[PDB]
């Protein structure tokens, strides 16, 4: 796993090798336009692809204008924006410069390394294939740890408050087959499983499709699975056919 | 041949939607840019 | 019509390889916890999607059908010039883009180096020394820093 | 526009003018009681008030939740609040690295002993009636006090120590020898609040029903 | 007496991170350079 | 009017072995070529322009320097002219030192 | 002959390149001294930025003739311009496994609640109670130090240990982080003396003048942390004019 | 430090004695083995600086 | 020229301001920045006077207005009031409204920074005239022009002001005399430059305090330069320009425009006034190359000099005045290598006896003559001042009359 992020990486420096910032302003118009109050992007994506950029036609509040053309995004201007609920944010991207073997000052942004303007004749090809190839090897120092136990899925569970006698009305729930080969209970509404915890009635809340595994009137034990919350299955994503 | 996520995020329908406004502000229907390439020089004259 | 028509169409195809693209590359990194600004993706990316292929039935006598000129190159001459333009586009790969390059010097040292070398002798290719990896094999300065 | 109530804040067309009035700043609104003219500005002629939004000049007389008084009355003005250290974002070399502001959210009023001076040798608080202006509900309201001293109605004044609880509700007054220690008051708070933590904490264990220990 | 907030908490991982960022951006990477001398001085110490 | 006149104005004491450890370390040259770099555009202009005046010290005056470091010589020259006495090509002395070498940790 | 070699290299830059180069920061120049020994000593927090570890690895060191050169590799491939990594801009060198447990324990604080004190501090008694407040006055409570030095001084000595709290006055404004919170217990005397007591500091206004005592229950170790920035910080402006 | 034939003597000359160190001319000795080898399959391989200020061709030797 | 007070220096010193070889005196005038100890003749520029981008209001020069020391805050109703503004013509009134408002928002530093500026009784602006003070000056263009620049502000008061006014916008300016004394400050302090903030450059009108107090003088040492990293501006002494202990360091505040008739109106009056003069008409023409060669005045008319390393002291008669009146008068030239022709009826006594005649010991009018010259009455700061611009134009006609007859007298040495 460290060949072929090697690999990459001279591939990813071979496309962007002559990309260079070689002027400034190139006297471009059109910029790409992002909508913060879509409600989609999460305010954690959306932050990281708006610092540093610089806008590309002034964002108005009506009468008032807050943020023009040819002035970076920094970091308390995004709060500004979401905030104040602005719907349309255009910014100059790579895409947008006038030319293909080069790259403008302010068609690229803010240098992260120095938090400023890029610089005339800076390596911007260079430096973007080492930054996305460097990481190519977390996808393995991050496995660097670890061997025969991965991170994937899981399923929720609803363990016991504490000890006590499960009741609850068995009239609403129907039959059913684990998949592990035990009787259970589908109930498709809300119940309210309640356990007499002595002195206490810790009420178990039960939300539908679920797979209640105990009975009435059941002694449990503080800490044991009683009801399964949904679905089921390996606890992933696709289906697949094994013997 | 691939697990189709799917998950439609950003796409866009294969109708004639967003004339005038190509994709967000991307491109407005000129008719300014190009009348003079028949108006600066000989293209209309004929 | 036909010159409007695909100078739309081209234009619209890149913009959606390009959206597309950036996300699909973005996802596999934020997957795994690695951040890194979308700068770097875009820089690759729009080299990735930059250039037309000139599509059959396009012959003129500017563009030979099979050519593979840059997206401005195109679309700045059909707004000019009034032949059978059709070209229609390359999502070239990573490997592709790099081997139509501008000077044959860095083509030949990366890969088919045969192939490149005999191409460009036959041609008779000038190469005018203006990327990094071609004034380094010369020993020169490079144009950076 | 009398102290009258209930729960509802009647607006007002008319602008007032606030230099005869006392401007008393709080988070979410902003109270106005009359101001008559004394020589060090300690009477407070309740009858007409306006509560407001944050510096706006919309008027509107407030809620009243208790009787109030009807004459001339030597008060003090206290404040309940918070100094807000939220950290802001850097933009710029030598921004700030750290906010602070206040964020008054109840201002009560104790009156005077009798109405005496300010400099007189018989400066005593009258902490029986002591009147709560909230802010995040625009409402006037006259605090309940309790005195657990022995002494009871007849006492001396010159030192009976209050003691205010929880979002400005409680209210106790004690000898002033009986003054609790800064670190006890602190240790208290902690003390309960983590045994709390602890036991529920220790619940769901299968012995906890047979245990001991705190 | 220089504009800095005085910590109360414990300063874990993700803490130091930041505020080595905070430091950076309002004083720059030569003021920055001798905090992390000192800090590296000091936490070897203790 | 403002009460922090001097809450905010006290001076630092101890000081003064957080001003020397500064001193060998290089911190005075590092805080200083920043400095100087605060009002250039472009950082590859100012380093060139540094090296075009270092090679014209050489050339003047060949037979000082190969001790003197003339890079050091002309940032010095550039930082003494505002004030900030920086000693002669940021030369370092050993003013307790009956002896050849020091240890160097 | 070492003390010619102790003095050519001084202001001489040396590249320093790590064999498996993997980054741009695998390479960074330094000013070379003489050490006693075969082994290249190297800082602890750039090792990160090279990704080297002790367990035996090589470093190439490079030497740049060229006057043109020098300058390159004075100003352009320090150590301290180039303390951001270019992915997204956050900091390459911070405070590592070591320095970061040291850090750790120093801002770690006291004990807070039952772990501090066996039973309950409601407990009546122990009031020194009588009908008169003329008894036995201990009050142990907490140190009552000027500012920082102080406290310092009194850690030196073993009166306290890093953990233990104490009260500290405060002559600035607010710094500790707060939020909405709310004042735990706030005693009020016939007289005017506004005895408020928050989650972590203490006022006491009045109804003349003078809020000036505000009081802060801390312990030596963030004492300790807040002296070393902000002596670090007024020591390196004034050592740098 | 490399291929140059007669730039390690020159260095080597002005290090041992003190002057500027002069930026070179030639390219070295690796892209005269380039060319020689380009020459031996037949192939050119042609330098050229022409000039800003007079067009004039300056192909180098090689 | 006693030092200012010590609290003059901080306030502004707490908030990032380092002044290294100066120190502002408090004597009656304007503060003024004299120096301490000498700097020697020095390579490229001595900064000095580093002040932060924090301290500042930095109003733009274009629409839409930005302010980077925001000052305004989001939905306040004093924004309306400067958008409403007319653009290109009155900087001074949105200005003098950022002004105000940088007075009852909070603690903020011009809160405090009030104090040191000139108030109502002081200032020279004739802005804060009444109508004989304006009166009581010897031109009528002047007259008119200040008359109306007095309206036009009463104008922008009770469109803004009236008996409306949320309370807010109101308690800035209660009536029209504070507002008159903001408009006089943005007037007299304003300067635009250059700005430089992120990849933003902007053309704004700024205010910038601890630099007004530079005093103005047509013979500067003294440049504005902006940090483009850190946001600071700073002043810069001259390259190769000796200093003494305690003599004044000056910024000019026009250059390439003057005539008196807009300095005067941004405050004082000229003294030497090296860009200004009177049409002579009259007469046919004087020669070219004998002005500037009787005293050595170098030409090229944008940069005038004298040559200093002239003669063995030839004279103390060089000025503002003979360096302007060198340069706008009708200097005939023709070939410009002609004989020289020393025809004293035509090239020379005569003619310039004419614009002697021209210049007939104040023809125009005469209102009054050296009788008014220190009449010993200081008063309200604006009196005395219109009387002061009185006596520099017509002591720079009569040393322009004096300095074409010492002309006239020597050429043939």
């Amino acid at each position: 796993r460290t060949s072929d992020a090697g690999y990459l990486t001279r591939r990813l420096v071979e496309v962007v090798q002559h990309i260079v910032v070689r002027r400034r302003d190139c006297g471009t118009i059109r910029g790409i336009s992002v909508s913060p109050q879509n409600s989609t992007m999460p305010e954690r994506i959306l932050i990281q692809t708006l610092i540093g950029r610089v806008l590309a036609d002034d964002i108005y509040m009506g009468s008032r204008c807050i943020a023009t053309r040819n002035q970076d995004i920094g970091v308390g201007l995004v709060n500004r924006f979401i905030t104040l609920r602005t719907q349309l944010i255009s910014i100059r991207t790579p895409f947008t410069c006038r030319s293909a073997s080069w790259i403008c000052r302010l068609c690229y942004g803010r240098s992260p390394t120095h938090g400023g303007l890029v610089e005339l004749g800076e390596a911007v090809g260079i430096i973007a294939g080492q930054s996305i190839g460097e990481p190519g090897t977390q996808l393995t120092l991050r496995t660097f740890h670890t061997g025969g136990v991965f991170t994937g899925g899981t399923a929720e569970h609803v363990r016991a408050p504490s000890n006590g006698k499960i009741q609850f009305n068995e009239d609403l729930v129907h039959p059913t087959r684990t998949r592990h080969g035990h009787p259970a209970f589908l109930c498709y509404i809300d119940l309210y499983v309640t356990i007499e915890s002595d002195d206490i009635l810790h009420n178990v809340n039960i939300p539908p499709k679920s797979f209640l595994l105990v009975q009435n009137d059941q002694y449990v034990e503080s800490e044991q699975v009683i009801a399964e919350i949904r679905a089921g299955t390996s606890t992933l994503n696709f289906k697949e056919r094994v013997r | 041949r691939a697990a189709e996520n799917d998950d439609d995020d950003d796409w866009f329908p294969l109708d004639l939607y967003e004339a005038f406004e190509e994709m967000r502000k991307r491109n407005i229907f000129d008719v300014e840019n190009m009348y003079t390439l028949a108006d600066a020089w000989g293209w209309t004259w004929e | 019509g036909s010159p409007w028509g695909f100078l739309i169409g081209a234009e619209l195809t890149i913009a959606q390889s390009r959206i597309s693209l950036v996300n699909k590359i973005q996802k596999v990194y934020r997957s795994q916890g690695v951040q890194i600004h979308n700068r770097h993706i875009e820089i690759i990316v729009r080299q990735i999607t930059s250039k037309v292929l000139v599509s059959e039935d396009g012959m003129s006598n500017v563009f030979l059908p099979g050519e593979l000129i840059g997206l401005f190159r195109a679309e700045r001459t059909g707004r000019a010039l009034e032949e059978a333009i059709c070209y229609r586009a390359t999502l070239l790969g990573i490997t592709r883009a790099s081997l139509n390059t501008q000077s044959f010097i860095s083509e030949a040292s990366f890969q088919e180096t045969a192939r490149v070398l005999a191409k460009a002798a036959l041609r008779g290719r000038i190469d005018w020394l203006k990327g990094l990896k071609e004034n380094v094999v010369l020993g020169g300065m490079i144009p950076v820093g | 526009v009398s102290t009258q109530g209930w729960n509802s804040e009647l607006v007002v067309d008319y602008r007032i003018n606030e230099d005869e009035f006392h401007k008393i700043c709080l988070f979410d609104c902003d109270f106005f009681i009359r101001k008559p003219p004394d020589p060090d500005n300690d009477v407070y002629d309740f009858r007409e008030m306006y509560v407001t939004p944050p510096d706006t000049d919309v008027y509107a007389i407030p809620k009243v939740l208790a009787p109030m008084p009807d004459k001339y009355i030597r008060c003090a003005k206290t404040d309940y609040g918070w100094y807000n250290v939220t950290e802001p974002p850097i933009d710029a070399p030598r921004d700030p690295m750290y906010k602070s502001e206040r964020e008054v959210s109840k201002v009560f009023l104790t009156k005077h002993y009798r109405n005496r001076r300010l400099n007189d040798p018989e400066f005593v608080l009258d902490f029986e009636e002591i009147y709560v202006i909230d802010s995040r509900t625009k409402s006037v309201t006259r605090a309940r006090v309790l005195v657990t001293v022995p002494e009871g109605r007849n006492r001396d004044r010159k030192g009976d120590l209050l003691v205010i609880r929880d979002n400005g509700n409680s209210f106790k007054i004690t000898h002033a020898s009986k003054r609790d220690d800064p670190t006890t008051v602190i240790e208290r708070e902690e003390w309960t609040r983590t045994r709390q933590d602890m036991e529920r904490h220790l619940r769901k264990l299968r012995d906890f029903s047979i245990s001991n220990w705190i | 007496r220089a504009n800095l907030v005085f910590h109360n908490k414990a300063i874990d991982g993700t803490a130091m991170k930041r505020l080595i960022s905070r430091l950076i951006d309002h004083f720059g990477m030569a003021y920055t350079s001798h905090i992390l001398d000192q800090l590296k001085t000091l936490g070897f110490q203790q | 009017k403002d009460v922090f006149m001097e809450a905010k104005l006290e001076r630092v004491p101890f000081l003064e072995e957080q001003m020397r450890k500064v001193n060998e370390g290089g911190g005075v040259m590092a805080g200083d070529i920043d400095r100087l770099m605060k009002s250039e555009d472009n950082r590859f202009a100012f380093v060139n322009e540094i090296a075009a005046e270092a090679t014209a010290y050489v050339n003047n005056n060949r037979d000082e320097y190969g001790h003197k470091k003339a890079i050091h010589h002309v940032l010095s020259n550039r930082m003494n002219d505002a004030g900030f006495a920086r000693p002669e090509a940021y030369l370092e002395t050993e003013p307790f030192s009956p002896g050849p070498t020091y240890l160097k940790e | 002959v070492w003390k010619i070699l102790q003095e050519v290299m001084q202001g001489h830059p040396v590249l320093l390149n790590r064999a498996p180069t993997l980054h741009r920061l695998g390479i960074q120049a330094f000013q070379p001294i003489l050490v006693e020994g075969r082994a290249i000593c190297l800082h602890p927090l750039v090792c990160k930025g090279f990704n080297a570890d002790f367990d035996g690895d090589q470093m190439a060191v490079h030497v740049p003739l060229s006057l043109e050169a020098q300058a390159e590799a004075r100003l352009l491939m320090f150590s301290h311009m180039n303390l951001l990594s270019p992915a997204i801009g956050d900091p390459i060198s911070v405070p590592t496994q070591d320095m970061l447990i040291g850090l750790y324990i120093l801002t770690s604080g006291n004990r807070r609640g039952i772990c501090a004190n066996r039973y309950n501090p409601w407990n009546h008694k122990t009031y020194q109670n009588e009908r008169i407040d003329d008894t036995n006055y201990k009050s142990m409570k907490e140190p009552f130090f000027c500012n920082f030095y102080d406290a310092i001084g009194a850690y030196r000595q073993k009166r306290i240990h890093l953990d233990s709290p104490l009260w500290l006055r405060w002559q600035l404004d607010q710094r500790i982080i707060a939020s909405k919170e709310a004042p735990i217990e706030v005693h009020y005397e016939s007289l005017g003396t506004y005895h408020e007591i928050y989650a972590h500091y203490l006022i006491i206004r009045s109804v003349k003048k003078e809020i000036i005592d505000i009081y802060i229950r801390t312990t030596v170790g963030h004492i300790s942390l807040y002296r070393e920035i902000e002596e670090a910080i007024q020591g390196f402006y004034q050592a740098c004019s | 430090k490399s291929d140059h034939i007669k730039a390690r003597q020159e260095v080597l000359g002005t290090t041992i004695i003190g002057g500027t160190i002069p930026n070179p001319e030639d390219a070295p000795e690796s892209f005269r083995l380039l060319v020689r080898e380009l020459r031996s399959l037949a192939l050119e391989l042609n330098h050229f600086l022409v000039s800003e200020r007079n067009f004039q061709i300056n192909r180098m030797e090689a | 020229m006693n030092l200012a007070d010590p609290d003059f220096y901080k306030i502004g010193y707490v908030r990032s301001f380092r002044a290294y070889g100066v120190e502002f005196r408090e004597g009656p005038d304007g503060f003024g920045v004299f120096a301490s100890k000498d700097i020697e003749p020095l390579r490229r520029a001595r900064m000095i006077m580093e002040i932060p981008l924090e301290l500042m209001l930095t109003i733009s020069k274009r629409l839409p207005w930005m302010f980077f020391p925001d000052i305004v805050p989001v939905g306040h109703p004093i924004f309306d009031i400067i958008n409403s503004t007319d653009p290109k013509t009155d900087w001074d009134l949105r200005l003098a409204c950022l002004l105000l408002l940088a007075f009852d928002q909070e603690d903020n530093f011009w809160q405090l920074y009030g104090d040191f500026l000139p108030s109502a009784d002081e200032c020279t602006s004739l802005l804060l005239a009444t109508e004989e003070d304006l009166l009581e000056l010897q031109d009528e263009s002047l007259e008119l022009t200040m008359r109306e620049q007095q309206h036009r502000c009463l104008e922008f008061w009770e469109k803004n002001w009236h008996s409306a006014a949320p309370l807010k916008i109101k308690r800035l300016a209660r009536d029209p005399k504070i507002f008159m004394w903001a408009a006089s400050i943005a007037q007299t302090r304003c300067i635009n430059m250059e700005m430089r903030i992120g990849a933003l450059i902007q053309d704004a009108n700024v205010l910038v305090p601890y630099a007004d107090m530079l005093n103005h003088s047509f013979q500067p040492n003294c440049f504005f330069h902006w940090r483009f990293k850190d946001r600071m501006l700073e002043v810069m002494i001259n390259p190769g320009s000796r200093i003494k202990k305690g003599e004044e360091m000056t910024v000019n505040y026009l250059s390439g425009q003057q005539n008196n008739i807009f300095m005067q109106r941004f405050g004082f009056s000229s003294a030497v006034n090296p860009w200004d003069a009177i049409c002579f008409s009259g007469d046919s023409r004087i020669h070219l190359d004998t002005f500037l060669s009787v005293f050595n005045i170098t030409g090229l008319r944008q940069e005038y000099y004298y040559n200093s390393k002239s003669a063995k002291e030839g004279d103390s008669f060089v000025d503002g005045a003979v360096i302007a009146a060198a340069r706008t008068l009708p200097t005939w030239s023709d070939r410009d290598v002609p004989i020289i022709p020393s025809v004293e009826r035509k090239a020379a006594k005569e003619l310039q006896e004419q614009c002697h005649e021209i210049l007939a010991k104040y023809p125009t009018t005469a209102k009054q003559d050296q009788q008014i010259l220190d009449a010993t009455e200081d008063g309200r700061r604006t009196l005395e001042a219109a009387i002061k611009y009185r006596l520099h134009r017509k002591l720079f006609i009569g040393k322009v009359i004096d300095a074409l007859e010492i002309y006239q007298d020597r050429i043939l040495f």
